[PDB]
């Protein structure tokens, strides 16, 4: 699987002896994601829950080929959290199903609560859930398709596959 | 991006450290300004255990009980402690020193955070990697103080004959 | 331009203070393109001249996310060269135009000695000529789009931003 | 991420050379294992300026003229040298070495290169790289071996009143 043994190996050359560093990793992986996909950002929500209430909040956002990881990192203090209820985020939290969505304003299940706070238009989208058996660590979105309406069968297939990578990491 | 960045930072001030093994005093400067640099501190101090005491003399000399306040604590456990609010003070990253087995040999406390609530959990590990060479650089240091003291005092003496 | 700084930035920090770093670069930003346009491989052919007679030589083949900039390197000996009058590499040079072409069989200038010798197969491609002044240093392309049939119109404004950049370094 | 590799590369080299000012006889070692495989050589052998001659002792003692052959053209001109074919011999990359100004204090060659025809012109400043840290160490190990030699003769001396 040539380029992806090559993108993956360089990647995990540019990872300080630090944090923290496996989730620079996931970070990097989606700058990479981005390229490939010709994805305006990728994001993360991670997935905990409290008293067996699940629920996912923000913790990358706007991840892209120049962008910085510790302003990619949502700060603890101001993450936005969703019960599973609300949300395609949550939604594919709850499904552990992968979605292609090619217009969220057509996708109940979309909620447009970060949208309004952060000012940014979604439009289409890609998620996935990040699992370990039956429990759920995160989900994984690429917004926005740069070079098309949406996101193809064929970029599914790309995602899908560095998304077992960052599945392993996030382990 | 930044994982790759505290190294170079690392190699640097590695190579700064230890071009300085020759005065334990500058070397402890140089201990401080770039233990303040890499964190970002507002102040570091450095104290080395003097047996059952630390001293951070860090230009005058302080005494102290090694197992009091923070440092004593710090120094006393081996191991890291990280303050969010310590009650201009704020919070207080402190660390350990240790020498080849892991015998803490002096520690080092930041005060306050510059552009910041404290110490990044991150500002921890860079503490830890940086804290290596203070403890290696340290240890030769002190060890080459106490030839030359003694080699001087060998030939005081020989030059007497 | 926010994820070009990005991308440009964080590349640029991942280049070791060694060669020949300066192709080192130009083969990085080509890694970063090949996933923003999901083309199969970027390219570059230095362009020099012995007397006046201008030629197109093989110089970093098969850049990719996952690939090795000294898997990449063409070695000085086995270089391919091309007068300007054969290949789309060489007509580029010639006419320092940018072309995309959507099928190397339905355009003339498409020499496939290169496919012959390597083995790959080539179906379309986006080439343009890096200048200085009215003379030419080199030739980069991305070929093979993974998710389409061609390189888009879209595709052609992405590849010309980061081709400023490498244009840039190649001085 | 090549570029990026070969600095921690050195990153960790320098820290090699730097835990051996104690003995110039480990540290020339290390200087040569090291050498060999940043560069990757067959063989490195190393001369140390003796005066107006070349000593690579590297275990028995190799004097020499510091202007005869390789070494001493490199020596005298204090600029590094690339060798394709020599003429189990084949190539050899041999470099100054020089202290704080930027006189030649030593000199180093490299035999042969493994997997290759010669020494990537990138095995070069890679070569100048190193070589900076081997000047850096050489002139103090040695400058701390003087006094360690003349303070003992001190002593020896003052035992004797």
């Amino acid at each position: 699987r040539l380029e992806e043994c090559n993108i993956l190996f360089e990647l995990l050359t540019e990872i300080q002896d630090e944090a923290g560093s496996m989730e620079k990793i996931v970070h990097k992986t989606l700058q990479r994601l981005s390229q490939l996909l010709a994805a305006d950002r990728c994001s993360m929500f991670i997935c905990r829950s409290r008293n067996g209430i699940p629920e996912v909040a923000t913790r990358l956002l706007n991840v892209t080929p120049t962008s910085k990881f510790e302003d990619n990192l949502v700060n603890p203090d101001k993450e936005t959290v969703f019960p599973l209820d609300i949300g395609i985020a949550g939604w594919v939290a709850h499904t552990k199903k992968f979605f292609n969505i090619p217009d969220v304003k057509k996708n109940n299940h979309f909620s447009d609560y970060l949208d309004k706070k952060t000012g940014y238009t979604t439009v289409n989208m890609m998620a996935i859930p990040i699992t370990q058996g039956k429990e759920v660590l995160a989900v994984v979105m690429a917004l926005n398709k740069l070079n098309a309406s949406e996101f193809s069968k064929e970029d599914e297939e790309v995602f899908k596959k560095y998304l077992n990578f960052i599945s392993l990491v996030l382990r | 991006q930044k994982l790759k960045c505290e190294c170079q930072a690392l190699l640097q001030v590695a190579k700064n450290l230890f071009t300085h093994l020759d005065d334990v005093s500058v070397l402890l400067q140089e201990i401080i300004t770039e233990a303040r640099n890499l964190s970002n501190a507002e102040i570091c101090s450095v104290f080395l255990l003097d047996q059952n005491e630390l001293v951070a003399k860090v230009s005058y000399e302080i005494r102290i009980p090694a197992d009091q306040g923070i440092a004593g604590h710090v120094a006393t456990t081996g191991q890291i402690l990280n303050i969010p609010d310590a009650y201009r003070t704020r919070n207080i990253l402190c660390f350990p020193i240790k020498n080849e087995n892991q015998e803490v040999i002096g520690v080092a406390e930041l005060v306050n955070k510059i552009n910041g609530p404290w110490f990044s959990k991150f500002d921890e590990d860079l503490a830890t990697a940086f804290s290596i060479y203070c403890g290696i650089s340290i240890a030769h240091s002190l060890l080459y103080k106490k030839v030359n003291e003694a080699q001087y005092r060998s030939h005081l003496a020989n030059e007497m004959m």
